[PDB]
């Protein structure tokens, strides 16, 4: 029946929103699902499933590239100029929330697409040696450097490194070479 | 011969196939007259000689699709200088869990301590080791050692009593 | 972050009936990152007296600058 | 059929047993938590009333070389009555 | 047929198999072993294998017909590596037929006809190499960047270190 | 409270008499209450404080439950018509370092528990010479 | 001390080329040269130097695909014939070391798939019911993670295989593209 | 049953009698049988003397190609007359492909062998022990007089050579119930024999 | 002589037992404890209050129904095995003791339901693992230290495994050149291909 | 075998007999909920409140009650045995038959709590059985290799394990044939015997 | 074997890849660049490990001027 | 520690403690198990150290001459 399509739109953008949460940003504990079928009764008996297929669909598509909103209008029309489709006002609507949640999307998208450590944080130190048991005078520095690695959704990991003057030279020449070659592949 | 050497854990299978091999023997008549060897022994081998006599043994092994000049050589095997040795191993069987290897202790006259000047607490440290391979170490306190040596003693005792009930409440 | 001792003396064993040995155990809280771990070790007599000079020296050579 | 008060009641044993393979009659649902606040309070319990070795055995009885008399004089250190 | 002679075959085989009793692991012949038993089951491993090429293009040619160049099959100790091996070259030599030539369908084959190579596949591929270079010359600069702070790195040389320690200090434990 | 607990280390750490408190405490500026709030309640339960830490351990192994299981076996896959008893032990042992616990099965005959009978009786008359 | 091939020197014009080129077999993935064909000229403990230095400075000169005339130069102070048997030794198994150098790239990550069989089975009956006739099909793999070898195993039904089969041509249809 | 282009212009070459003769034909098949079949093998394999007036680079493209059709064919278990077929294609007389056939049957049995053997495969089982016993009493229960019965599975796992040892602890019910569903298997395996 | 619904063997001895104690009931709330049982391997729920109070005229203590569930399910699961049909059934359970009232009540039921049972049984066969789902993601490498140019594609994958009904899923990750996700799809297609003429 | 009881734990005893029967009864009460829902002292203030009854007293004489059930149903004496024993503590006649009352109607309960003290071992739950045959591999394509899976349930100290393995016919049966004898024992003479005499 | 040079770890190669994710099965058009590293580490023992982590532009050019500092600090004094 | 991230500068004392242990093989398995460990200490906790170390001297000392 024609409830809610062209009469609520609290719910639609409500249902939305829980499933950018639910299916982007990874915290599917509680949702809107099991309040709004029970706050608001306007739950088909028949066909109640298949219109949320269609925004699973909807969702999905316009997660590809992230085009110029002048681009999405055509699109949303195209795909919504059927029965059931969405309104002028609320294609705006819409378009306008994507706005409202692209970076978050995008970066929930890679930190949900990494296989490997991730750096989390690089916390140093630079020391001045004084003397141990047997040696009792020294002056040659060194270096802390301390590394927060971790997988996403799992507890993180440390390393501990130490360096003079001839390995942090040669580490600084290593990145400089990472630089040059980033540099030279734009054109 | 080859199957006795079997029974004592011991892997045979390449004299197997060399005898295979110069008597023309196909395996699937090899394996089946090996397995019927095995298990006819194994389980003439569980009961003791009390319970089972050369008379029963070779009336049941009685002629039809059997030779004579066989039931000598199981008997020799079953009743020979070998028998102890196949109790003995057989005996090993009936184990379920780790036995103890080793027991090793030291008691320690803690004097002092940081939360506390002078303690003066006697204690037992004790180490472990079982025949699968596993080695534990712990402290025991006085108190847990007395709870320890009495269920031990209670064990004993008990032990004592069913030894003393076999034999009166079985020879009836 | 914390530490623990504990000075005793033994007066047996599974292989010596009688012994006097004299024996020092320690317990260590060190912060391993972001969780804590506890190292337990025993010393001797000669090898305590040893690690209380050695730290009598790291404090004189720690307290030279300021 | 008096014979089966005592031995005899393997049928419904193994009945049960295949029931309560797949099943958990809700009774016995909470009884899994309810085992170990028994088990904690009979084991403290225990503890209350431990058999403690307040009494000892007077000094020299190392001559028995046995494995049913030094056992049994061990038990008398503890007074437990048997 | 196939749906009832598998059957037939696969009876006939459990029958068979079930025909042999059971024997002691110890006195298994290897037959046995194989039927009552997988202790001489090996993995599947395969190693990077090189092979002589019809390319007689020069001074490559002198290692190819040389005996450093060891026969292919024969490049691994071990037999099993050796077949394992051997069958994922040839599969993946297939693969790299198939993208390559290959008498397809009707439609698939219509490529094939004035390819040439490599080459004329490249003009619609630089579209994508130029998306990507040119997402990755973004990024230097466009957060972040301009990190040109060349204050804290060289003033620290002018100044040097000015304080120093003096003679060894102690004192009585407390 | 933190101050409060580390006077009391202090006091079970000293074994001190209440009288030393009730003189010391008050030397920092403490009013009266609080002193004989400390003093009586010293007096309650102090010597239950160091029976407690006098049973302190350090080790992170600790014996805590023992249970046993006696059975009889009568016959098995290499032999039949047996009587020979058997035992079980089952020792409680606490990995504080890991806030669990474990638990070790051990099997036992007539003379390997009697040989650990005359173990555990040579380490009681270990602890017998410190009378 | 010069270029690290100095160590070099010692073995004489003949037995070099099988040194080489079985160091370069070592590196693709097959053996190394063993060390009862050469010990007479040189220790172990250095001849571990000298076969690490041998086969860095290859890849390091197969990687940044020098010019000739650098690669030569480099090689000056060696012996007279020794220079031309690396020479010809670079010009002819370059590709194999450029294979494993793009293979050792895909060693940057947490782990590496090295190997893998699979099996097909007929599903006849089961406990739950005697007529199943359940076609399927078993993936052993072989991950390398950290620096050990871990198996695993996936059971699949038709429904799995063809859902997995469509998954990965749509990556294949970029993989394919992406070249 | 697919085939690459290298192998078919291997099989092409090995045709021209002018590039192999009977002899050479023969000991380049026996030569791919052995790398093939032998784990101790050496490059003797192609040290035959009889072999030695040809480019080594075509010797050994033929010996791969032989060793890979060979491989197919043993993997595809196929007959002769797909050999035959295929060898008839490929530009061959009735000496070569019957000799090539008598080859193939000679040694056929062994690389059937071979490649039965890779891959792994979950625990097998090979025999179980029981210990009865008659349970009497525990430390906080003090008359129960139940049997139960202690079993031991001694299973060999293909991925670590060694002979771990499953234990469990089962009583009369639950042995009945165990004993009922390998019976069930048995007589499921026996229905499957008799279809 | 024997029963087919226990796959042409002796009927047990505890169902034969228990049958008795089923047959002490009333056929209408048989045809409701049936179907909650049926529903409960179908996998809807159980309702022990239900059947308690559906059986708490009879006064029925623990081992009864206890042994009265044990035999519906047992029989009906075993009817299903083989496919057993509600004629033969009825047949059968009436050489076992049970009135043809019950025979007849039961099958009412039985004999409309083995459709949704017996594939809900083909599901929830015996099975070491399941592909939940997969993950895909490509890599295009241009520079690295060990290779100045590379210009050479990655793929990386994930595999996702149930090992049992309720329980969490462990992810399997890895990551693949070009040539072995080649050689792994040209192998999966055609496992595929051997894997599809079996129907 | 008779509890013949410890002068100290008699000691806590002595509160009960100078209390009336009526309390005696709510105290056997306390004990069962003591073993069942667990022990709570807060039940001491509430007593103390509805009653001004001192505490410490109150929780002696209910462990002591208490710690009497434990040791009476874990042996399961007699009743003349307990009736005997309970003389010596000059309780009424009245208290004596209620207590004996008590401990008789909870035997069978306290007795299935006592259970779960004794070492926990590993012990058989559930056991999976499936059948296949390997028909094609990566090396060979046509093959037949019948083969049995199963999956064995075990519980250790209130866990589910799960093994999963794999066998043959002739091994299947020669396990058949073999814990066929296991249950072949138990009937015999020597297993009779034993299990006999002893009860 | 005592030495206060090594107390903790001491890197002893390095390691880099640079490469841009194309497509995955969540996003068509990912396409974003990353740079990745592996370093293999010896402890006391002498033995070598092997810990790889992937980092993004703005995370290396953050390290890149890290270490800069580093190496300023440290020559000063 | 002359300088951090967090901070430009400073001149702060620091120790670090290295030790050796040796774990009875039988309690690790088939490992000799052999490990080294490293503290990082400072002011207040060595000197707490020290103190509870001379405390327990004086204690022996004191027991010796008694």
């Amino acid at each position: 029946m024609a409830a809610g399509e062209l009469e609520g739109g609290k719910p639609l953008s409500g249902l939305l929103n829980a499933l950018a949460q639910d299916t982007f940003h990874g915290y599917p504990g509680i949702t809107e699902e099991l309040l709004r079928s029970q706050l608001y009764p306007e739950v088909p008996p028949e066909e109640f499933r298949p219109f949320l297929a269609k925004m699973r669909g909807i969702l999905k598509s316009i997660a590809s590239a992230d085009m110029d909103f002048n681009q999405l209008e055509a699109f949303l029309t195209a795909q919504t100029k059927k029965q059931g489709g969405i309104t002028s006002d609320q294609a705006a609507v819409i378009s306008k929330f994507w706005k409202s949640h692209k970076t978050k999307i995008r970066e929930s998208l890679m930190n949900q697409s990494r296989w490997n450590s991730g750096l989390r944080g690089l916390s140093w130190r630079v020391d001045g040696k004084s003397q141990s048991r047997h040696s009792a005078q020294i002056h040659t520095p060194v270096a802390i450097i301390e590394l927060e690695l971790g997988k996403y959704g799992q507890e993180s990991e440390f390393l501990c490194l130490e360096f003079d003057e001839v390995k942090v030279n040669q580490i600084l020449k290593t990145l400089s070479e990472v630089e040059e070659s980033i540099s030279t592949l734009i054109s | 011969k080859f199957v006795v050497s079997s029974l004592q854990g011991e892997d045979c299978r390449e004299a197997v196939q060399r005898l295979g091999v110069s008597a023309n023997l196909p395996e699937e008549q090899l394996g089946a007259l090996l397995a019927g060897m095995h298990t006819l022994l194994q389980q003439a081998l569980r009961l003791p000689p009390t319970s089972l006599k050369p008379d029963t043994f070779r009336d049941q092994l009685q002629e039809l699709c059997i030779p004579q000049d066989l039931v000598g050589d199981l008997a020799s095997v079953v009743f020979g200088s070998q028998r102890p040795l196949l109790d003995s191993v057989a005996q090993q069987q009936g184990a379920w869990l780790p036995h103890v290897a080793d027991f090793r202790w030291r008691v320690d006259v803690a004097i002092s301590t940081s939360a506390l000047a002078r303690s003066l607490q006697p204690s037992v440290l004790m180490q472990l080791k079982l025949s699968d391979g596993s080695a534990y170490r712990f402290e025991v306190p006085t108190a847990k050692f007395q709870e320890l040596r009495y269920s031990v003693a209670l064990v004993l005792k008990e032990m004592a009593d069913l030894e003393k009930r076999c034999e009166r409440r079985l020879q009836d | 972050i914390d530490m623990e001792w504990k000075f005793g003396v033994t007066s047996g064993s599974s292989e010596l009936e009688k012994v006097g040995s004299i024996f020092l155990q320690l317990k260590l809280v060190v912060k391993k990152g972001n969780q804590t771990e506890n190292v337990y070790i025993e010393l001797t007599l000669p090898q305590f007296y040893s690690f209380l000079h050695e730290m009598e020296r790291v404090r004189t050579s720690m307290e030279c600058f300021c | 059929i008096e014979t089966k008060e005592e031995m005899g009641d393997y049928i419904r044993s193994y009945s049960v047993s295949q029931f309560q393979k797949t099943y958990s009659l809700p009774e016995d649902d909470d009884f899994i938590k309810r085992k170990e606040k028994a088990i904690k309070t009979v084991v403290d319990l225990s503890e209350v009333y431990k058999p403690r070795r307040k009494y000892k055995r007077h000094q020299g009885a190392e001559e028995l070389l046995d494995e049913e008399s030094r056992i049994h004089a061990t038990l008398l250190e503890y007074g437990r009555r048997y | 047929g196939d749906s009832a002679i598998l059957l037939r075959a696969i009876g006939s085989q459990i029958r068979d198999q079930l025909a042999l009793p059971w024997v002691p692991p110890h006195l298994r012949t290897p037959k046995l072993q194989h039927l009552q038993g997988s202790a001489l089951q090996k993995p599947f491993h395969a190693s990077r294998l090189v092979v002589p090429e019809l390319s007689s293009r020069g001074e490559p040619r002198e290692f190819q017909a040389s005996p450093l160049l060891l026969p292919v099959p024969t490049q691994v100790p071990q037999p099993v590596g050796r077949v394992a091996s051997l069958l994922e070259h040839h599969a993946l030599q297939l693969c790299q037929q198939t993208g390559r030539d290959r008498p397809g369908d009707e439609d698939w084959v219509h490529r094939t006809s004035r390819l040439p190579p490599q080459e004329d596949t490249r003009a619609q591929r630089q579209r994508l190499q130029k998306q990507l270079t040119e997402h990755l010359r973004q990024s230097w600069g466009l957060l972040g960047a301009p990190i040109q702070a060349r204050d804290l790195g060289e003033l620290l040389q002018a100044w040097g270190a000015g304080a120093k320690t003096g003679a060894p200090k102690g004192s009585r434990f407390t | 409270l933190e101050t409060i607990s580390f006077i009391l280390e202090q006091a079970v750490y000293h074994n001190v008499k209440p009288a030393a408190l009730q003189q010391q405490l008050e030397n920092i500026h403490l009013r009266q209450d609080k002193a004989e709030a400390f003093v009586n309640t010293w007096s309650s339960m102090g010597q239950e404080t160091v029976e407690k830490f006098r049973q302190r351990i350090l080790a992170p192994c600790k014996l805590e439950t023992v249970g046993w299981q006696l059975n009889l076996q009568m016959a098995h896959s290499a032999q039949a018509k047996l009587k020979s008893p058997q035992a079980v032990l089952q020792l409680g042992v606490n990995n504080e370092d890991s806030k669990s616990l474990e638990k070790v099965l051990v099997e036992f005959s007539h003379k390997e528990l009697f040989d650990f009978y005359n173990k555990l009786e040579t380490i009681q008359a270990q602890l017998d010479s410190l009378t | 001390e010069g270029t690290p091939l100095w160590r070099l020197q010692k073995l004489p014009a003949e037995l070099g080329p099988q040194l080489l080129h079985k160091i370069i077999d070592g590196i693709c993935g097959r053996a190394y040269p063993v060390y009862q064909d050469y010990h007479t000229v040189w220790e172990s403990e250095e001849w571990m130097h000298v076969l690490e230095d041998i086969a860095k400075f290859f890849k390091a000169i197969v990687g940044k695909n020098l010019p000739d005339e650098e690669i030569f130069q480099q090689l000056n102070q060696l012996n007279s014939l020794h220079q031309e048997t690396i020479m010809k030794c670079v010009k002819s198994r370059k590709d194999e070391i450029k294979q494993a150098l793009s293979r050792e790239i895909v060693a940057i990550s947490s782990a590496q798939l090295q190997d893998f069989d699979w099996q097909v089975k007929l599903a006849l009956s089961s406990d739950k019911i005697a007529a199943l006739r359940m076609p399927l099909l078993s993936l052993h793999l072989d991950v390398k993670e950290n620096g050990e070898v871990k198996p695993y195993s996936i059971e699949m039904s038709r429904e799995e295989l063809q859902n997995l089969i469509q998954s990965l041509e749509a990556a294949n249809k970029v993989v394919l593209q992406l070249k | 049953m697919e085939l690459s282009e290298s192998v078919q212009k291997g099989f092409q070459m090995l045709a021209d009698p002018r590039s192999f003769d009977s002899n050479a034909f023969t000991l380049l098949l026996r030569a791919a049988f052995q790398s093939l079949l032998d784990a101790q093998a050496d490059e003797a394999v192609l040290d035959h003397p009889d072999l030695k007036h040809i480019d080594p680079v075509v010797l050994k493209h033929c010996h791969a190609a032989a060793a890979t059709y060979i491989l197919e064919a043993g993997k595809h278990r196929a007959d002769k007359s797909t050999l035959s077929t295929y060898l008839e294609d490929c530009k061959f007389d009735r000496e070569r492909i019957e000799l090539f056939c008598t080859e193939y049957q000679n040694n056929k049995n062994s690389l059937e062998i071979l490649l039965g053997s890779i891959g792994r495969s979950l625990p097998h089982i090979t025999d179980v022990s029981w210990r009865l016993e008659y349970q009497i009493k525990t430390n906080q229960l003090h008359r129960m007089y139940r049997p139960a019965y202690l079993v031991t599975l001694s299973v060999q796992n293909t991925d670590s050579p060694s002979y771990p040892e499953i234990s469990f602890s089962c009583s009369m019910e639950q042995l009945q119930d165990l004993v009922g569903k390998l019976k069930d298997a048995s007589k499921s395996l026996e229905r499957a024999t008799q279809l | 002589m024997r029963f087919r619904f226990c796959g042409d063997l002796d009927c047990p001895d505890w169902v034969l037992a228990e049958i008795s104690t089923l047959a002490k009931m009333s056929s209408v709330k048989l045809r409701l404890l049936c179907s909650q049982v049926l529903k409960e391997l179908l996998g809807q729920g159980i309702d022990y209050e239900k059947i308690l109070k559906l059986t708490a005229d009879a006064k029925f203590e623990s081992g009864d129904v206890k042994a009265t569930v044990a035999v519906l399910s047992f029989i009906l699961s075993s009817a299903a095995k083989h496919s057993v049909d509600g004629e033969s059934l009825s047949s059968e359970l009436q050489q076992l003791g049970l009135p043809k009232e019950h025979a007849a009540s039961l099958c009412r039921c039985y004999e409309e339901k083995q459709s949704p049972l017996q594939k809900h049984l083909r599901v929830c066969s015996l099975r070491m693992n399941r592909l939940a789902g997969v993950g895909w993601r490509v890599d295009y490498t241009l520079s690295s230290s060990l290779l100045q140019s590379v210009e050479e594609p990655m793929v990386h994958l994930r595999l996702e495994v149930a090992a049992a009904p309720g329980t969490p899923a462990q992810p399997v990750a890895m990551s693949l050149s070009a040539d072995k996700f080649q050689v792994l799809l040209a192998e999966l297609k055609q496992a595929q291909t051997l894997m599809s003429s079996l129907g | 075998m008779l509890l013949e009881l410890s002068e100290e734990h008699k000691e806590h005893l002595a509160f009960l007999p100078q209390v009336d029967s009526a309390v005696v009864a709510e105290f056997g009460r306390i004990a069962v909920e003591f073993l069942r829902r667990g022990a709570n002292p807060k039940i001491y203030e509430g007593a103390a409140r509805k009653l001004n009854v001192s505490s410490d007293t109150v929780q002696h004489g209910v462990e002591g009650l208490t710690y009497l059930l434990t040791e009476s149903s874990k042996l399961m004496i007699s009743e003349l045995d307990f009736q005997d024993s309970v003389f010596v503590l000059g309780f009424s006649e009245e208290l004596n038959k209620l207590l004996l009352q008590l401990y008789l109607d909870n035997r069978k309960e306290i007795r299935t709590i006592l259970s779960e003290l004794a070492p926990s071992l590993p012990s058989y739950h559930n056991l999976e059985w499936r059948l296949d045959v390997q028909l094609a591999s990566r090396s060979l394509r046509q093959q037949i290799k019948p083969a049995v899976t199963i999956k064995l349930h075990l519980n250790q100290n209130g866990d589910h394990n799960t093994k999963v393995l794999q066998t043959d016919p002739a091994t299947l049966l020669h396990l058949v044939q073999q814990l066929e004898q296991a249950l072949e024992e138990m009937k015999t003479n020597h297993c009779r015997r034993v299990v006999r005499n002893i009860k | 074997l005592d030495a206060k040079s090594d107390v903790t770890n001491q890197l002893v190669d390095f390691q880099w890849k640079l490469g841009m994710a194309v497509s995955s099965d969540t996003c068509r058009s990912l396409k974003y660049p990353y740079v990745a590293v592996m370093l293999k580490v010896a402890d006391h023992s002498g033995q070598v490990k092997t810990k790889c982590f992937e980092m993004t532009i703005p995370q290396f050019q953050n390290f890149y001027r890290q270490f800069k500092e580093i190496a300023a600090v440290i020559e000063t004094v | 520690k002359t300088s951090s991230d967090s901070i430009s500068r400073m001149a702060v004392p620091t120790c670090l403690l290295q030790m050796k242990i040796q774990e009875d093989p039988s309690l690790c398995g088939d490992k000799p198990s052999i490990s080294a460990v490293t503290v990082e200490l400072s002011k207040e906790t060595l000197d707490t150290m020290l103190d509870g170390l001379g405390r327990i001297r004086d204690q022996l000392s004191a027991v010796a001459s008694k």
